[PDB]
C-alpha cells in the first residue's frame, strides 16, 4: 500500500 | 497529537464506511477498520481516524497494520 496526500 | 477524526473513533462506524469496498483491494474492511482504517468511498482509499494517514493501491500480501505502522510512524494508535 502507497501513503498519499 | 490531536485525534484526526473522532466521528471515526468507533470500530464499527469504521466498518459501516466500507459501503461499495472493491473485490480487487483483496484486504477485508474487518482488518482495515480494526487497525483504524475507514473507507473514504474512492478506490480502495482508506483513512485512520487517529493519524488522518491516508493509504491506497492496497496489495495481496500487505497488513493493514503492518502498512499503517511502517508508513505513519508519528500515529498514536499503531504505535
Ligand atoms: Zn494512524
Amino acid at each position: 500500500a502507497x501513503p498519499f496526500y | 497529537g490531536h485525534m484526526r477524526n473522532p466521528a471515526m473513533y468507533s470500530e464499527e462506524a469504521r466498518l459501516k464506511s466500507f459501503q461499495n469496498w472493491p473485490d480487487y483491494a483483496h484486504l477485508t474492511p474487518r482488518e482495515l477498520a480494526s487497525a483504524g482504517l475507514y473507507y473514504t468511498g474512492i478506490g480502495d482509499q482508506v483513512q485512520c481516524f487517529a493519524c488522518g494517514g491516508k493509504l491506497k493501491n492496497w496489495e495481496p500480501g500487505d497488513r493493514a497494520w503492518s502498512e499503517h505502522r511502517r508508513h505513519f510512524p508519528n500515529c498514536f494508535f499503531v504505535l
